[PDB]
């Protein structure tokens, strides 16, 4: 049980920085603006319940990662193309 | 009603310690129809 807890927080750790993950797997929605995470079988309904509830930070950094690297795609002078820039730096 | 023979005390600190933050262990089982928490009956 602990070796399969520290199996998880790698498992998390990959799942932070916007990286697919070793036993979660991410099926895009549309290319991964709202990311629909595949995460391994459970044998314990315990550490099931413990990654649920981690998953929404990533779902949420989803959405901004997708929003910047489309500011590449509004490569104008606008005034969004200033405010995804400052948020790369929140990032 | 008998179900089997005992688990450990060290198992059983860590259990309350996880329906205290609200995730279920191997003796929760939380119940949405009465949004309470279940221990096993015997």
């Amino acid at each position: 049980l602990p070796s399969q807890e520290t199996c998880l927080v790698e498992d998390l750790l990959y799942i932070l920085i916007g990286v697919d993950g070793r036993y979660i797997s991410v099926q895009p929605l549309v290319g991964r603006q709202s990311r629909s995470f595949s995460v391994e079988q459970n044998l314990d309904s315990s550490v099931k319940e413990l990654v649920n509830r981690i998953l929404p930070v990533a779902t949420n950094y989803s959405t901004v990662t997708r929003f910047v690297e489309e500011n590449s795609s509004f490569e104008y002078g606008q005034v969004n193309h200033a405010l995804g820039a400052a948020m790369r730096t929140l990032g | 009603q008998p179900q089997l023979v005992l688990l450990e005390e060290t198992d059983l600190v860590k259990a309350v310690l996880n329906v205290l933050i609200g995730v279920v262990s191997s003796t929760f089982s939380y119940n949405q129809a009465l949004q309470s928490f279940a221990v096993k009956q015997g």
